[PDB]
């Protein structure tokens, strides 16, 4: 999978 | 005088689709770097190998600096990928506890 990751928990 | 057009890790405007041909069944700390999907600010896209996924990490630019979150810290795509080669994203988020280890380089071997 292709996913961005975000600063958050 | 580096610049971004050489670096063997920076794919262009190539697409999340390539991207994932390239980093496909590869290890851990697998990485390139593409243009964002967008050309608002001229961000990038950082794409990291991680537990057999693909991890897009967003590369803001603004006023002239990189980085992946508030503040940004670099004058370079390229000093922003040489910091994080010896430092992990765990930096970014610390559930990210992954090195920029292998560059997908787009030369051929020559």
């Amino acid at each position: 999978k292709d996913s961005y990751v975000g600063d958050e928990a | 005088n580096m610049s971004l057009q050489d670096a063997e890790w920076y794919w262009g405007d190539i697409s999340r689709e390539e991207v994932n041909e390239k980093l496909r069944d590869t290890a851990d700390g697998t990485f390139l770097v593409r243009d964002a999907s967008t050309k608002m600010h001229g961000d990038y896209t950082l794409t990291l190998r991680k537990g057999g996924n693909n991890k897009l990490i967003k590369i803001f630019h603004r006023d002239g600096k990189y980085g992946f979150s508030d503040p940004l810290t670099f004058s370079s795509v390229v000093e922003l990928i040489n910091h994080y080669r010896n430092e992990s994203l765990a930096q970014y988020n610390p559930k990210l506890d992954v090195k920029l280890l292998y560059p997908v380089s787009k030369y051929q071997q020559d």
